[PDB]
RNA sequence: CGUGGAGGUCAGUGACGAAGCCUAGACCGUAAGGUCGGGUCGAACGGCCUCUAGUGCAGAUCUUGGUGGUAGUAGCUAGAUCUAGCGAAACCACAGCCAAGGCUUGG
RNA sequence: GGAAUACUGCCAGCUGGGACUGAGGACUGCGACGUAAGUCAAGGAUGCUGGCAUAAUGGUUAUAUGCCGCCCGUCUUGAAA
RNA sequence: GAAAUUGUUGAAAGGGAAGGGCAUUUGAUCAGACAUGGUGUUUUGUGCCCUCUGCUCCUUGUGGGUAGGGGACGCAU
């Protein structure tokens, strides 16, 4: 096909904060499509993974993951906290997060 | 085997100014100065040893791999493992000569030991 | 056959029982999977038996879109709601022994062949799913599996 | 009696203790089960006791009673040990009888120990012939470098290659 | 916990390298501290149980020594203000672009 | 006249989705279902299956980015300077 | 042969600051088992096993130590 895509897209945002301490343990993501948490509620649990790449090519392909879940619901718009492994860089606010389709339960 | 080993803080403590001064270390010691920033514990200061840290008594002491260390010079020494193989390891105190540790591996693998430093002082 | 000669802590009495697994309510055999990962990730395929170790079973069938018999775990699967008929297909020749494992045994293919024929046979049965389970699934843009009904 | 000999040797020092980075402090006495000198495993301060000893033939079972408390030349009585795992722990814990459970519990596997050790070293008696371990004084260490350093500086290399090669030419 | 010496004890360790110092190596201690791996070095030294002190450093316009910034500066010997050569000190927590609240909020 | 519906409540009613923890370490106890033997969701988690020794992963380091932290000590504690 | 302090070579950032705290990122970089078995089952030699024959010391006991002739439980295969 052209379009492959399986998972949704979305954007990493902030690592939850104070107004001032921010707490590097959560970072807070955009999904594309949720405007509304009953919406997130369908998508808690997925597995987020971030995705970039790397020019010393490691394992024989240059491209590296972190991966992780979605917990909770965050706000009215319907951000969602992710917890990763190894916590998003914070070099990244505002780069696209892939929120994959599994552990799959309707 | 062992619970997961857990270090509660895993960051060595700097006494406070310890870089931006040669004329004072790196070994931790108090701040007496009733005004310092250090001792009334202001945001953003370094932390304080305190007893929260303490480790848990099970696995308290237990280098990763999961045995204890214990330090051993001559065979006659580690002869008082034969017991435990499964929860100390010896190693072999640094002033051993290179004459004897080859005799304390040998026999540290006979008996079935872990010795944390092999590789000390022997080549091939 | 030693005596434990170093003495350790027997475990206690674990009351946690091992008690069978509950499947969800939108699988029953004949169910087109759509997997999620692995090679075949974005296939279609077809649920045919729930194996004992807790994971599905799903053939392509082989002769159609290139997923083999193949040993698929229930959590990774998305369940559409367009039926077929299995009814007509064997079941019981193979469990989680005839995967285990230590190129291909020719026995593996035939079995292959055995449930191809009769199952495609029932596809044909309705228009157009013959291609349905030959090409790939994937979100086109705007997709909202949110919104989606499977 | 015992009770004081133990106090004295838990706090004054015995000849042979160890206390190992943790809190606890080995003993490390030829004879004992256990090695860990404390109330029951430290044979000063028992004086009825029962372990197993190689002699570097098979494994005498040692023992001691009060009586020849005062005789220590002659004190350890002493057995042998049958190759028979099974008749072996037949015989420890048939020649303890009463002996309390302590000693019948650990003898058994200071047996075991003793004997699984024996059955590696003869593993290890039949493997890798090859590459021995070595050890290199520092002063080689340093002989070696500078010789070489000036091994190489003395010959400068290249005229010996032209020069041979003007040879094949 | 650590330092100097002592009385025991490890039949402790040591020219096959003791101390010491370096360390973008490791482990242990919550921490004081500890223990190993490399590297340089050359002759004594350590652990446990107890004794005894001239025993623990950031400060003292501290003492003594070594170094710097100040600066090749202010300047003073050959050459025609220039050049060459020679060469200080006072002082030094640090560093000094704005504006209002007195770090914060703007430029 | 006759039902219904919302509102506040009750349930020792049913059921789906997600997260974080698995402390303890022969038995003893309280129990529930059992014809009984036994069983069990009852005094703290187990089973299955995957990846790995030119390992898996783990670290130290210099930088990066996000937020936070100003110069220490003494002395009148109060423009606390 | 330490530190302060300086030179060179390389790294890295910098143009308005260095230093610290929590966290990952990237680069470099280092460590990363003489693990190589276990439970059996069989074939077969040998001997501390079997059967003869002794000898010895003493805590004289449900004990050690040891020799020779042979034969088929530990060990090797």
């Amino acid at each position: 096909a052209e379009s492959h895509r399986l998972y949704v897209k979305g954007k990493h945002l902030s690592y939850q904060r104070s107004k001032r301490v921010n707490n590097p343990n959560v970072s807070l993501i955009k999904i594309e499509g949720v405007a509304t948490p009953q919406d997130a509620q369908f998508y808690l649990g997925k597995r987020i993974a971030y995705v970039y790449r790397a020019s010393k090519e490691v394992r024989g392909s240059k491209i590296r993951v972190m991966w992780g879940k979605v917990t909770r619901t965050h706000g009215n718009s319907g951000v969602v906290r992710a917890t990763f492994r190894n916590n998003l860089p914070a070099k990244t606010f505002g780069a696209s997060v892939r929120i994959f389709l599994y552990p799959s339960n309707i | 085997p062992h619970p997961k080993i857990v270090k509660k803080h895993t960051k060595k403590f700097k006494r406070h100014h310890s870089d931006r001064y040669h004329r004072v270390a790196e070994n931790w010691r108090k701040q007496k100065g009733i005004d310092s920033v250090v001792r009334r514990r202001f945001r953003g200061n370094i932390s304080q040893p305190k007893i929260g840290y303490g480790s848990n008594k099970k696995t308290k002491f237990l280098s990763p791999s999961g045995h204890k260390t214990f330090l051993v010079a001559n065979v006659k020494d580690l002869e008082t493992l034969t017991m435990h193989t499964k929860t100390y390891a010896a190693e072999i105190a640094h002033n051993i000569s290179a004459k004897n540790r080859v005799v304390i591996l040998a026999r540290a693998k006979a008996l079935g030991i872990k010795v944390t430093n092999p590789k000390g002082r022997l080549a091939l | 056959k030693w005596y434990p000669s170093e003495d350790v802590a027997a475990l206690k009495k674990t009351r946690k029982a091992a008690r069978p697994q509950k499947l969800r309510a939108s699988l029953v055999p004949g169910t087109v999977l759509i997997l999620l990962a692995g090679r075949f990730r974005g296939k279609r395929v077809v649920y045919l038996k729930h194996l004992e170790d807790n994971t599905l079973l799903i053939s392509g069938p082989f002769k159609v879109n290139g997923v083999p018999l193949r040993r698929v775990n229930a959590r990774y699967v998305i369940a559409t709601s367009t039926k077929v008929s299995v009814e007509g297909v064997n079941v019981e020749k193979f469990n989680v022994e005839y995967f285990a494992k230590e190129e291909i045994k020719a026995e593996r293919v035939e079995d292959q062949k055995v449930v191809d024929k009769a199952l495609i046979a029932e596809i044909k049965k309705t228009p157009l799913l013959k291609q349905y389970l030959s090409a790939s699934f994937s979100l086109k843009n705007g997709d909202k599996p949110h919104m989606l009904k499977f | 009696s015992d009770e004081i000999v133990w106090q004295v040797i838990n706090q004054s020092f015995c000849s042979h203790r160890i206390k190992a980075p943790n809190g606890q402090n080995f003993c490390r006495n030829e004879y004992n089960v256990t090695g860990l000198c404390t109330r029951q495993s430290c044979p000063l301060a028992n004086s009825k006791y029962a372990t197993v000893k190689c002699d570097n033939g098979k494994l005498y079972l040692y023992m001691k009673t009060p009586e020849r408390a005062h005789t220590p030349a002659k004190l350890w009585e002493r057995i042998k040990l049958s190759k028979n795992y099974t008749k072996a722990l037949q015989q420890i814990d048939e020649h303890l009888l009463h002996w309390s459970k302590f000693f019948r519990h650990k003898c058994k596997q200071r047996f075991t120990k003793l004997t699984q050790v024996m059955i590696t070293e003869r593993r290890l008696a039949l493997r890798e012939e090859e590459r021995h371990y070595v050890g290199v004084a520092p002063k080689v260490k340093r002989r070696e470098q500078n010789r070489e350093r000036k091994a190489l500086v003395a010959a400068k290399i290249e005229k010996a290659i032209e020069k041979e090669l003007m040879d094949r030419l």
